């Protein structure tokens, strides 16, 4: 980092455990903006090919907005997954690890002396 | 005179832009352009091995 | 919208930016530690395995 | 070659290279390579003009020698170690030893020599498959040694690589090397990073493959060679070249394209190593591709060019030809950059 | 009308090296 | 006037005030993503009425 | 906030389905619509700025930018009808989509509330007034005016990613209003110098600064005119805009090592306006006479006075509009006679009286003429800078000698005096150019009444 | 009509469409019901349902 | 490390000294390449023969096998060097300087 | 003739054709169109009614709120006497002063 | 490896000849049997950097 | 799917359809000199369909409706101005001679897709190897620039190597005189606008270059017009021809393949005639290049890819 992680699968999209996890929603901001990547490529190849680039191939855009979406539904579960381990074995080491991770018992500023700088 | 002929036309636009643009212009083709032969190009890989094992010595 | 709309609300951005601000540092400084010392669940680079190897008796005595 | 034939040509490239990334012995990820370079030749000479046997055999020496590198590597690990697994060297020269083959492999250092020179020779399909493909197999060795490799060594070749890479652009007509060193600087992007975190080094990979796919595309379609040939194109098809600028774009790295995300993670980890200095010298040395960049889109979209009257010939009829896929590059290496976390499913 | 290239724009990236000197003249 | 030519000249003004009413409802629907510090603002922190549910929507 | 943003966005989908005839009278009434959509971003609290949403923010100092940023795109649509009816529609569709994708890019770099957010797009802008200025350009040098441009923008704009990203891992937050809350003094190492050095030449160079000017004369001279205006009258201001908001955490360095900046700029405006004065070259002096006022606010922000601030947000937009009209204006002689040369046409009010009345108040707005919010902006800095120091009045003041001894001098050779009878090209003036003239400068004595609203945050 | 030959895309391609669209489809209701499957089981994952 | 895998490690050394250090003869060049497989070979065999690594011991031919592959295509490159341009030196192909 | 190039079109004067042009585009029915849809929104609404609303914002800035506050406080300490506002606000029984 | 099938598929390909403390044919130990089977058992799933 | 990577890995090998009346034959001769009809009568009687002389419009012809779009749209050329007015600033004889071998390179190239499709034959008049007998006899006419054709035959070499020569190659041997005393009859002023050199000079270029370079090509049978008038004599000479000598017989379903890859793609077949080289009569500056394309966009039909434009009367575009 995380190939090395203990237990880790290799050529396995989504281990078990990331079920555990919130799926992304349909309506996700980001899983929408790939839909809308799809479209921009429907715009393209009837560009490239010289066809109606608005209302030719419709089923060949509708291809390439569902197939983007699902590659996209995936990809933001492996996104979210690896965020979260991420953020597990963070917190994981924190509580085994206290010496190392000091608390400074902060105190405010009326105490504290932090020099002001005369501006002029 | 001393406003854009020395100055603005010439003088700011002679340090940065011109000559900065002239050195990546100058030396291109002192690295760009090459002669060719097969054998110039391993022997250059030559002296790359030594000074890579020794000079620096990337091992030590 | 009157003000505890965007009081409550800039409330709730310097809330989530603040602990976003400290996690990040927490991660830097983990993340050195981690590839530091080993001792931990990422940053662990492969080893030979147990198994590869054999415990059945040799020709040879001495092994 | 022959067409069932000529799949198979590329079938062991495929699988050569694949054998890189599958297997875990020393010897085998040697044999991947030859597989790799055995088969590469006879495609770079598909067409068989005397530029193309003259392209191919350049490549062959540069590539045979490397491997012949990458053999003692191996052999004195092997002395000094006992071990095939692919894990850190435990003796340094074989360390720096393997590093200085892997390069001619890649092109980094000064042996970044032979790499414009075959480009011109080999056609642009056979250049397609050369920058592309023929670079994902000596990044995975190095992505795996990466625990044990000479920071200063990879960051030296890394850096000198995006400086020559750059700077011998600014010379060029011909489109193959000027996209060449365009790559030479981009096989520089990559391997600097790659000590610190190699997850980076993928990412600009993936969008150095999609954007150099979708580069060599436009190529092919445009089918043109020549800056000259390339700024007719404006006329016969304004999509291909109006596109070819976006891309373009994307080269340079200027944001909001997708080509800025490499260049803004690489910079990012580099920071978070406390290397400020060396990730702002590759900032201002991309520039100099950016240049070659502009002046290529110059004469392609911004300005129109003289064109021919026999030209208006070919308005009547159209591509016959396709390849598929060439839409989805264009979008997926243009339009990238709001999915920046999705970096970590590499991870 | 604006101004576009004229075939001695065109000649300008026209040789073998765009930007030549005596070496690469030849 | 046919129906079909004013769509097929008039049509693209109508999607102008829908995009942006449109906006509106992320805005407000951006709203209830912060509610965090529902009612406990120091400067706001009202005693709640039965009629209504908090201080703002 | 996507009250703004969303409709702007759209745009693109509106124009590019427009039909052949209306796509211009689509791009305007719906642009001017969008532009009281931004006129509501007037609403301010005291200090706590307009925190709509996690990423997007807005304060008493961006908004003046966002209305006039909105508001301007329909008047380079109406200013861009004459110089481009003859090119076909769908590249008509495309400019527009190009000046509606710059003004998308501003409004959302405007109104960023990540440090990084805004520098993805802040230097975002530069794509598409590239292919503006470039493609669209009418002279030969506009294909090296765009290398000038991009290449001396990115010259600082990389250096301050480099420093984006170490304040990032260093404070562990790029927010405004993170960063802000927890402002720390920078230190006088010379690690910190190098630092404050990065994070102030990205804007110091598209402020531009004495020396580091020659894009604006090789850009807006060539520029097309539509391009030419945007430049001057926003894009100049993204380093100013971003100039207040880092200049947080530069504290104290700032006062120890703008010497050499405030030098620059001093000189440099006396420089640029005496310069000005000896142009043969219209387009080239409303080119340096912006640069001379913007080089005012350079010093504005350098003393970092509550003063300074005042009229630094003011001058931006009040020059930010007085480049429009006489850009516009300057265009209207061009493609009249296709040359910008003010030595061939002198004394137009003898044939465009209407025009000239248009010419004179532009001129006498760059005047700063109180009560116009021109003077008052730009009077702030006076007395901000005789804070600083006394002695700094004579410099500048020399900029109140060389301002009207050219702001003026146009006038009595392009819109005042007699007139060569060679010309019959001149014909009457089209309501276009008079109408985009009343939104140019009705605006500018309008909120002259009110100027509280455009001062900025320091309320 | 006016072309003398029949274009490659002249006559609609009839299975290729056919599929295209049967191919969303699938793409569709696949894709929901993935949805609704990782939902579910996310409730119980957690003791939520 | 005994002189046996010193002498043979410096024996490949020199090969490469041989091999990229060019001439006018790109088949001396390739005999050079042919040539460094024995040192490595050799060297190969040293050490599994003297570690008993009985597995390993396949692994010099399985690298002497594709020993002769590099050489066995490079002699074709060799002889439509000699198709299209007669001799072997190398010098008359440059015309992809350009 | 080198490089074969058209004659360099003239101007096309809008008045000529319909000496009511506008500057707006060739046909006069959508010329007279685009000055009335300038010369609505444009300055009918963003100028006019824009200004009522932007001369009309409800407590920009609440510089009132501090007015009639300003009017409420003064009074207070000059009823008791003290000197209105003081030296200081964050007043030395809960700062810390170093030592 | 990169992108492990050896482990996945569950067949072995190269692992068999790997280390020289692995089976060998006919049980011919290799000369440093006896240090490869503890330094194998000893830096086993401890980790690569937590081995030397 | 054409013939390619699928096609000939699914058995289809052109030697199969390939036969002995498989040939491609082209009748060459003086101007008027009656190669045409000739033409005719080796085609129906040896059954093998015939290819037209290819002319400016011949593309016009082979996509869309066949009709001569604008000349200032296709060509931009006039033989009338050649044959009134040769010699002029405009140079109306090249524009007129490279429009004319690239249409000549795409008529042979589709009668090598027939030959290689169906196995049927192709009866041609002249072909890409006929065009230097023009250009050659004109240039020595004081008719154009040197630079022209060195320009031509370069673009010629590039692209006509790549094909494969004729079967066999028909001529009519016609008295120049007689040629010149035809034209005086024919009637059409434009034609009566010669010179009596250049008649000889396409007549010396026939018996210099085409007739001996390509003898020993694939064949030559130089028929009189005397007895070219006599149909059976020409055409009975046709399949009592052994035609050993030439690059058919070497052409396994390999070439077969390479050859019919380049000329399926009508974009490649003529790839190389825009050469970026700079004659004045051959580059078009950006204004006309941008207008002009303009126009052929609104030209009927060649807007969209053929098959896709509602102009024309293309349906069920949504689901095409
Ligand atoms: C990123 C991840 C996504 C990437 C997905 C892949 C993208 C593919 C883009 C292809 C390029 C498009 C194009 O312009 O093609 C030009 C060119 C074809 O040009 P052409 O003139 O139309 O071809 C004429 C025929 O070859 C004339 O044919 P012929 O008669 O000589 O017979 C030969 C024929 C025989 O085969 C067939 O007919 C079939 O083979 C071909 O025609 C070539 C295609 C063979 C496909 C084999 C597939 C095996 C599985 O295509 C190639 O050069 C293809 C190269 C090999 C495959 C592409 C590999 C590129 C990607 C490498 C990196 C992958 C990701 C790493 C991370
Ligand atoms: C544009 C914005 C987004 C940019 C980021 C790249 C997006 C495009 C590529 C996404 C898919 C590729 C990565 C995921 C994938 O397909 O397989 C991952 C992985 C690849 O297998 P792997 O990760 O075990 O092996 C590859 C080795 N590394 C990680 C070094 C690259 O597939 C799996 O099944 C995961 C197994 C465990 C992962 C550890
Ligand atoms: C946006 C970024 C680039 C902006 C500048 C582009 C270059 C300058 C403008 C001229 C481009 C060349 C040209 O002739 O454009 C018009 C041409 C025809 O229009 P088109 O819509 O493609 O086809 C007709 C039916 N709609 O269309 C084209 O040639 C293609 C236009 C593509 C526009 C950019 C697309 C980016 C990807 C989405
Ligand atoms: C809210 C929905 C808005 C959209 C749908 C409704 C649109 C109409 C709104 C009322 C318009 C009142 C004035 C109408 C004038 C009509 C003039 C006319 O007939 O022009 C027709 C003509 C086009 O040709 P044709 O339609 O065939 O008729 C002529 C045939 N020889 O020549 C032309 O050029 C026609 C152009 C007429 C344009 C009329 C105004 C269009 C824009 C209206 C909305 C603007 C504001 C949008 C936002 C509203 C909400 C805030
Ligand atoms: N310059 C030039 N002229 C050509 C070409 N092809 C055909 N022509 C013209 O077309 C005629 C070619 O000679 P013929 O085909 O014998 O003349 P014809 O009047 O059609 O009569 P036939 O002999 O019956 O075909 C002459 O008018 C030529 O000028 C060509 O490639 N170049």
């Amino acid at each position: 980092m995380m190939s090395g992680r203990p237990g880790r699968v290799p050529l396995q999209f989504l281990p078990n455990e990331a079920r555990s996890l919130p799926p992304p929603k349909l309506t996700d901001p980001r899983l929408v903006y790939m839909g809308f990547l799809g479209y921009c490529s429907g715009l393209i190849d009837n560009a490239i090919r010289r066809r109606p680039v608005v209302s030719a191939g419709l089923h060949r855009q509708l291809l390439y907005v569902t197939s983007f979406v699902f590659f996209g539904y995936y990809l933001l579960k492996r996104q979210d997954y690896m965020y979260a381990l991420r953020d597990h074995d963070m917190f994981a080491y924190v509580k085994s690890h206290p010496e190392d991770f000091p608390e400074k018992d902060k105190k405010t500023y009326g105490e504290i002396l932090e020099e002001f700088h005369p501006v002029r | 005179k001393s406003a854009s002929s020395l100055l603005d036309l010439i003088w700011l636009e002679t340090i940065l832009p011109k000559t900065t643009s002239f050195i990546q212009m100058k030396m291109s083709i002192m690295v760009s352009n090459q002669k060719g032969l097969i054998k110039l190009y391993f022997l250059s890989f030559l002296i790359t091995i030594m000074i890579s094992m020794t000079l620096f010595n990337y091992h030590e | 919208d009157g003000p505890e709309k965007n009081y409550e609300k800039t409330m709730a951005i310097l809330q989530i930016e603040a602990e976003k601000a400290e996690l990040r540092l927490k991660e830097l400084e983990v993340r050195r530690l981690m590839r530091a010392r080993g001792d931990g669940p990422w940053y662990q680079y492969p080893t030979i395995d147990k198994a590869l190897i054999d415990h059945s008796p040799k020709t040879t005595p001495d092994n | 070659m022959n067409p069932i034939i000529y799949t198979t040509l590329i079938m062991t490239v495929m699988s050569g290279t694949m054998l890189v990334m599958i297997s875990s012995h020393w010897l085998l990820i040697w044999i991947g390579f030859e597989m790799n370079l055995l088969a590469m030749i006879p495609v770079l000479m598909k067409n068989f003009n005397p530029r193309a046997t003259e392209a191919a055999t350049k490549y062959f020496l540069t590539q045979a020698t490397a491997s012949m590198m990458l053999m003692m590597a191996i052999i004195i690990n092997l002395l000094y170690s006992g071990q095939w697994t692919i894990t850190k060297m435990f003796n340094p020269v074989a360390m720096t030893m393997m590093t200085m083959a892997l390069a001619m492999k890649l092109g980094l250092s000064p042996f970044h020599f032979w790499v414009p020179e075959v480009t011109q020779g080999i056609s642009l399909q056979a250049g397609l498959l050369l920058l592309t493909w023929q670079k994902l197999a000596p990044l995975s060795v190095l992505c795996q040694i990466s625990q044990s490799i000479n920071p200063n060594l990879m960051l030296t070749m890394a850096m000198l690589s995006i400086l020559i890479g750059g700077w011998g652009g600014l010379n060029q007509t011909q489109l193959r090397k000027i996209m060449a060193y365009s790559s030479i600087a981009h096989m520089g992007w990559m391997t600097a990073v790659l000590p610190y975190n190699t997850t980076m080094t993928i990412l600009n990979l993936l969008i150095y493959i999609t954007m150099t796919l979708a580069m060599f595309m436009l190529l092919i379609h445009s089918s043109a060679t020549t800056t000259l040939s390339l700024s007719h194109t404006w006329n016969k098809m304004p999509v291909i070249t109006s596109l070819m600028m976006v891309t373009l774009l994307s080269m340079g790295g200027l944001p909001p394209l997708s080509g800025f995300m490499p260049k803004w993670m690489i910079i990012q980890e580099m920071t978070k190593n406390e290397s400020i200095i060396m990730p702002t010298l590759m900032a201002m040395t991309a520039l100099l591709n950016l240049y070659f960049y502009m002046r290529l889109a110059y004469s392609s979209s911004l300005t129109m060019f003289p064109s021919t009257n026999n030209m208006k010939m070919k308005w009547q009829f159209e591509h016959t030809k396709q390849m598929k896929l060439l839409p989805t590059m264009i979008v997926l290496s243009t339009l990238v950059l709001p999915m920046t976390p999705a970096l970590s499913s590499l991870n | 009308r604006q101004w576009q290239p004229d075939v001695e724009w065109a000649e300008q990236f026209g040789g073998a090296v765009m930007y030549p000197t005596k070496e690469t003249a030849h | 006037m046919n129906v079909l030519q004013i769509v097929r000249d008039h049509w693209v003004h109508i999607l102008v005030p829908v995009g942006f009413v449109f906006g509106c409802y992320l805005d407000r629907r951006s709203d209830e993503k912060l509610t965090a510090f529902r009612n406990k603002s120091l400067l706001f922190k009202r005693e709640l009425r039965p009629n209504e549910e908090v201080t703002w929507k | 906030m996507l009250k703004i943003i969303i409709p702007t966005t759209m745009l693109l989908p509106m124009t590019w389905m427009s039909k052949h005839n209306m796509i211009w009278i689509n791009a305007t009434v719906h642009s001017l619509l969008i532009s009281l959509i931004s006129l509501s971003l007037l609403n301010q609290l005291g200090e706590n700025s307009l925190n709509f949403s996690l990423t997007f923010f807005s304060d008493s100092l961006s908004a003046p930018l966002l209305v006039l940023t909105t508001w301007l795109l329909p008047l380079m649509l109406m200013a861009s009808q004459s110089h481009l009816s003859k090119e076909t529609t769908t590249r008509k569709k495309l400019y527009i989509t190009m000046l509606i994708l710059l003004q998308l890019f501003l409004i959302m770099t405007f109104t960023a509330t990540e440090l990084i957010l805004f520098y993805i797009l802040f230097e975002a802008t530069l794509v598409p007034t590239l292919i503006i200025i470039t493609r669209w350009g009418n002279q030969t040098e506009r294909l090296n005016a765009g290398l000038y441009f991009l290449f001396y923008t990115l010259a600082g704009s990389l250096p301050l990613l480099v420093a984006l990203v170490y304040i990032q891992n260093t404070t562990g937050s790029l927010n405004f209003l993170i960063i802000h809350y927890w402002s720390h003094p920078l230190s006088n190492s010379w690690s910190n110098i190098f630092m404050w050095l990065a994070c102030i030449m990205a804007f110091m160079v598209k402020m531009p600064l004495y020396g580091l000017h020659l894009w604006l004369p090789k850009a807006h001279v060539e520029a097309p005119i539509a391009g030419s205006m945007v430049l001057a009258a926003v894009l100049l201001k993204l380093g100013g805009y971003g100039m207040m908001r880092i200049t947080t955490i530069l504290n104290p360095l700032t006062n120890y090592m703008a010497y050499p900046f405030l030098m620059l700029s001093m000189w440099g405006m006396i420089m640029t306006s005496s310069i000005c004065l000896r142009q043969t070259d219209l387009k080239s002096l409303i080119a340096y006479s912006s640069v001379s006022h913007m080089a005012l606010v350079i010093v504005a922000i350098m003393i970092q006075t509550p003063w300074s601030f005042m009229g630094a947000t003011a001058l931006m937009i009040a020059h930010g509009l007085t480049s429009s009209m006489l850009f516009c204006l300057a265009n209207t002689n061009y493609e009249r006679v296709h040359s910008r040369t003010m030595i061939l046409a002198r004394g137009l009010q003898t044939l465009l009286p209407l025009m000239a009345t248009w010419w004179l108040m532009a001129s006498l707005t760059n005047l700063a003429l109180p009560p116009s919010i021109n003077l008052i902006g730009e009077l702030f800095i006076i007395t901000a800078s005789f804070s600083w120091s006394n002695i700094t009045i004579i410099l500048m003041g020399m900029n109140m000698m060389i301002t009207a001894l050219y702001s003026l001098y146009m006038l009595i050779t392009t819109q005042r005096g007699k007139y060569t009878h060679h010309i019959n090209n001149i014909k009457a003036s089209f309501t276009r150019e008079n109408a985009l003239m009343a939104l140019h400068i009705l605006p500018l004595l309008l909120l002259t009444l009110n100027p509280k609203m455009i001062l900025g945050p320091l309320y | 009509k006016f072309y003398i030959r029949e274009p490659p895309h002249g006559s609609p391609d009839w299975l290729k469409v056919g599929l295209t669209l049967g191919t969303s489809v699938f793409l569709w209701i696949y894709l929901i019901k993935q949805h609704k499957e990782d939902v579910l089981e996310y409730k119980r994952r957690n003791g939520l349902e | 490390m005994p002189l046996v895998y010193m002498n043979i490690i410096m024996a490949f050394a020199i090969a490469l000294a041989g091999l990229l250090m060019y001439r006018s003869h790109l088949m001396s060049s390739l005999l050079c390449l042919e040539g460094m497989m024995l040192s490595l070979f050799i060297m190969s065999t040293l050490i599994i023969l003297n570690t008993h690594f009985t597995l390993a011991n396949m692994m010099p031919i399985i690298l002497l096998v594709f020993a002769a592959c590099e050489a066995a295509l490079g002699l074709s490159l060799l002889v439509m060097v000699s198709n299209t341009y007669g001799t072997d030196y190398v010098q008359n192909l440059n015309l992809l300087q350009c | 003739i080198r490089l074969q190039e058209d004659p360099d079109p003239e101007d096309e004067n809008l008045y000529e054709k319909n000496p009511d042009s506008h500057g707006y585009d060739k046909d006069p029915i959508v010329d007279l169109w685009n000055m009335r849809v300038v010369f609505f929104f444009g300055f009918s609404i963003v100028l006019v009614l824009g200004s009522t609303f932007v001369a009309y914002l409800p407590d920009y800035r609440m510089q009132e709120w501090a007015r009639r506050e300003a009017e409420r406080l003064v009074k207070y300490r000059e009823a008791n006497g003290l000197p209105l506002m003081e030296s200081n606000c964050f007043d030395p029984n809960k700062i810390q002063l170093p030592e | 490896p990169f992108f492990d099938v050896q482990k996945r598929l569950g067949l072995d390909l190269d692992r068999w000849m790997t280390i020289q403390s692995a089976e060998q044919p006919h049980k011919i130990p290799g000369r440093c049997h006896a240090f490869e089977k503890e330094w194998i058992e000893c830096a086993h799933g401890i980790g690569g950097i937590r081995a030397e | 799917l054409q013939y390619g990577p699928l096609a000939f890995v699914l058995g289809e090998r052109t030697t199969r359809k390939l036969t002995e009346t498989s040939k491609v034959i082209t009748v060459d001769g003086n101007i008027c000199s009656g190669k045409g009809r000739l033409a005719r009568e080796i085609a129906e009687k040896l059954g093998l369909r015939h290819f037209p002389e290819a002319g400016i419009h011949y593309a016009d012809s082979t996509t869309g409706d066949g009709k001569p779009l604008d000349v200032q749209l296709s060509g931009n050329c006039s033989l009338e101005k050649f044959y009134d007015d040769p010699k002029s600033n405009d140079g109306n004889s090249y524009r007129l001679q490279s429009w004319l071998y690239a249409s000549r390179l795409l008529q042979y190239a589709d009668a090598l897709e027939h030959l290689l499709s169906t196995g049927q034959g192709v009866v041609l008049e002249r072909s890409i190897y006929s065009d230097f007998v023009f250009l050659e006899a004109m240039y020595r006419q004081g008719f154009i620039r040197k630079q022209c054709v060195e320009h031509y035959n370069e673009v010629k070499k590039v692209t006509a190597c790549e094909y494969l020569p004729p079967h066999v190659v028909v001529y009519v041997d016609v008295p120049v005189p007689e040629i010149q005393s035809r034209i005086q009859k024919k009637g059409n002023p434009h034609e009566m606008k010669i010179t009596a050199a250049y008649l000889q000079d396409i007549e010396n270029a026939y018996k210099k270059t085409f007739l001996p370079e390509m003898s020993e090509k694939c064949e030559v049978l130089q028929y009189s017009a005397r007895e070219a008038e006599d149909a059976e004599k020409v055409v009975e000479d046709i399949e009592y021809l052994k035609c050993d000598k030439g690059p058919w017989p070497d052409q396994d379903d390999r070439t077969f393949h390479r050859l019919r890859m380049l000329v399926q793609n009508k974009l490649e077949v003529l790839n190389y005639t825009t050469i970026p080289v700079y004659l004045p009569e051959i580059t078009i500056g950006a204004h006309q290049s941008d207008r002009v394309f303009q126009k052929f966009t609104e030209l009927p039909g060649r807007k969209y890819s053929p098959g896709y434009n509602e102009d024309v009367g293309d349906k069920w575009i949504w689901l095409k």
